[PDB]
């Protein structure tokens, strides 16, 4: 009922990287957190990164849910090396969206997601900063892209920074997670047309014993 | 660490129709995550825009957010007489939330000198061993100003405080109170009381003083 | 949805205070609520803030453990209480709903504040001196008179004239804190010079802290 995250990072259990593959669904009434703990795999932070931590220490762990996205005119399966698992991977309850072929355009989308349960639903979803604008296009297409969140009386928008900060090891870009709490019955949408890093499932707390 | 927002102007002087722009700068890049409030004397804030652009339901759609990263702006188009307050920005970035160091937007008139008025300590005052002289500085603009206490024509300070009202809904003017405080003993030791005005409205400082005397 | 705070507080320096917020409407399980004060004359502070259907607090590490924050979702009401008071916690207190639950905290709407006053001063009500008309107080046609409102302890005071029958050309101050830790104001109004001998000009003057009503008539000398 006490659970030692070792390597992996708090956050990390929501988003699978591949040193949190064994806690994505963990149950603990106290969490241990150690200081080789990254929440990440390719370079980058959680927004509202301390709060979201205050949430889950007292969660009591996380049970996940299918958010039932499909998609169709586009690649699912960006990797990276920064994430190995068995070779180049990702999150593993994330999808990395890109355009069917590089260079080409990606596609404008929309994908809503309704919490049915009667608990609210941690939704998380990434933002791509390429390390470099022909990266941004070669990855999406050219252009501005623009990334928008809603729910019930909530818009925010993310457009993507695409520049070059210092590598971690190699690469230059960033991806930042953002989330959001979805009440019981209300219904999260997300339009975007690049850049976007998407929830394959939700999280929801599991509540202490 | 903390994230700190730099407000700017500090003080706005406008008139209605003006477009008005305020600035927030962020230490760390931040993405859309700044909200900005109106707070007016006496009540609590008021939120106005989320998520750097969007408009909460309700807000007139002469207010407009814009920027991501770390510089924001607050434009209000077509100033409006209800707009008059203060205005703030806040990150919603990270913890602890942090504000800017809010803007007041005050109404632009012409200069207006103040009437100035001195009132010696009262005798029900001074039997309870203390003398308060007041100074009072009526219907001026701009804010601004600067007055002075001397005793004996020797110059005061630390012992006094001012005091000023809320800019005035109906001529858009101040006024301000300086109050000397000094032991009654301290007080008798002096003769002559004087208030010195400094105002953009007069050529010179005006003087006003009394006698201890009459 | 209505925030509704509990009322103003006067504390002893060490002591602690604990301030009400009720929500009526729907759903107080369906948003978080934050504490956001302000000293007077001063800007904005983030305390903390309470998801209430989790039960977890998120707090601002300059508090040091002196805040607690606290939600019953029986009664629809959040708590902050704030212990080892000093002077400088002396501050209206909001309360505030935050509908993104930390995630893009925002203050969607308010609680009419709380005043706390942190003070070693005890309850006092004023003393009412005159400020007399004279050749010295007058301009033009005009004269200013007025009310010295002197050491009353804790915030706030009300100055009405003539039992609200003059309102024109009035100018009520606010109030400065003096050292002794006791606060003081003016309220002045400008009236025709010809007036003075002739309209009896009263400053009524209520502290509702201390139940002390005054009246003092203003004359010139």
């Amino acid at each position: 009922r006490t659970v030692d995250l070792g390597q992996c990072g708090l956050l990390g259990t929501i988003t699978g990287p591949p040193q949190c593959d064994q806690f994505l669904e963990f149950s603990a009434d106290l969490i241990i957190e150690r200081r080789e703990g990254s929440d990440v795999c390719y370079p980058g932070k959680f927004v509202n990164e301390e709060a979201l931590r205050q949430i889950l220490r007292e969660s009591g762990g996380i049970d996940k849910e299918a958010m039932g996205f499909t998609y169709s005119g586009i690649r699912t399966n960006g990797a990276t090396s920064a994430c190995r698992r068995s070779g180049s991977s990702f999150y593993a309850e994330m999808k990395w969206l890109l355009s069917n072929t590089d260079n080409a355009a990606f596609p404008q989308m929309t994908k809503s997601y309704k919490n049915t349960r009667k608990s609210p639903a941690l939704i998380v979803w990434g933002i791509h900063h390429s390390v470099s604008t022909a990266e941004q296009t070669k990855l999406y297409g050219s252009g501005n892209k623009l990334v928008t969140v809603g729910s019930s009386n909530y818009q925010q928008s993310f457009v993507p920074s695409p520049g070059a900060r210092p590598q971690v090891n190699g690469l230059s870009g960033r991806i930042d997670f953002h989330w959001l709490m979805l009440n019981p019955n209300d219904t999260v949408t997300f339009s975007f047309n690049g850049a976007f890093i998407a929830p394959d499932r939700a999280s929801f707390l599991r509540g202490k014993s | 660490g903390d994230i700190q927002l730099t407000q700017s102007p500090s003080s706005l002087s406008a008139s209605v129709g003006d477009r008005v722009t305020i600035t927030c700068r962020a230490s760390q890049s931040i993405s859309s995550y700044l909200n900005w409030y109106q707070q007016k004397p006496g009540k609590a804030p008021k939120l106005l825009i989320y998520a750097a652009s969007s408009l909460q339901s309700g807000v007139p759609s002469r207010f407009s957010g814009s920027g991501s990263g770390t510089d924001f702006t607050l434009t209000i188009s077509s100033l409006q007489p209800e707009d008059f307050a203060t205005y703030y920005c806040q990150q919603s970035y990270s913890t602890p939330r942090t504000f800017g160091q809010g803007t007041k937007v005050e109404i632009k008139r012409t200069v207006a000198a103040p009437s100035v008025f001195i009132f010696p300590p009262s005798d029900e005052q001074l039997k309870s061993g203390t003398a308060s002289v007041v100074c009072l500085l009526n219907n001026f603009y701009p804010r601004e100003a600067k007055v002075q206490w001397k005793v004996d024509n020797a110059l005061q300070s630390g012992n006094s405080q001012e005091s000023v009202t809320e800019q005035d809904s109906k001529d858009s003017t101040y006024s301000l109170s300086s109050t000397l405080t000094l032991s009654k003993a301290d007080y008798e030791k002096h003769k002559v009381y004087a208030c010195e005005v400094t105002h953009q409205g007069l050529s010179s400082p005006v003087t006003k003083s009394f006698n201890r005397g009459e | 949805v209505q925030l509704v705070q509990s009322g103003a507080e006067v504390k002893k320096p060490g002591s602690s205070v604990k301030v009400s917020c009720k929500a009526s409407g729907g759903t107080f399980s369906s948003y978080a609520i934050s504490w956001v004060r302000q000293a007077p004359g001063q800007g904005l502070e983030w305390m903390g803030g309470i998801i209430p259907i989790f039960g977890t607090a998120n707090y601002a590490q300059k508090f040091q453990g002196r805040v607690t924050i606290t939600a019953d979702e029986s009664t629809s009401t959040a708590y902050m209480e704030l212990s080892s008071l000093r002077s400088e916690d002396t501050a209206v207190y909001y309360c505030a709903r935050d509908p993104s639950f930390w995630a893009a905290e925002y203050f969607q709407h308010w609680g009419q504040g709380t005043l706390v006053t942190v003070s070693s001063a005890s309850t006092k009500g004023p003393s009412v001196f005159p400020l007399a008309p004279s050749s010295k107080s007058t301009s033009g046609g005009t004269a200013a008179l007025g009310c010295l409102v002197k050491d009353y302890f804790p915030e706030p005071v009300t100055v009405s004239w003539n039992s609200g029958a003059l309102t024109s050309g009035v100018h009520t101050f606010p109030a400065v804190l003096q050292s002794s830790g006791l606060y003081s104001l003016s309220s002045v109004v400008t009236v025709p010079s010809s007036s003075l001998g002739t309209q009896t000009y009263i400053c009524n003057v209520n502290h509702k802290p201390s139940n002390t009503k005054v009246d003092k008539k203003v004359e010139p000398k």
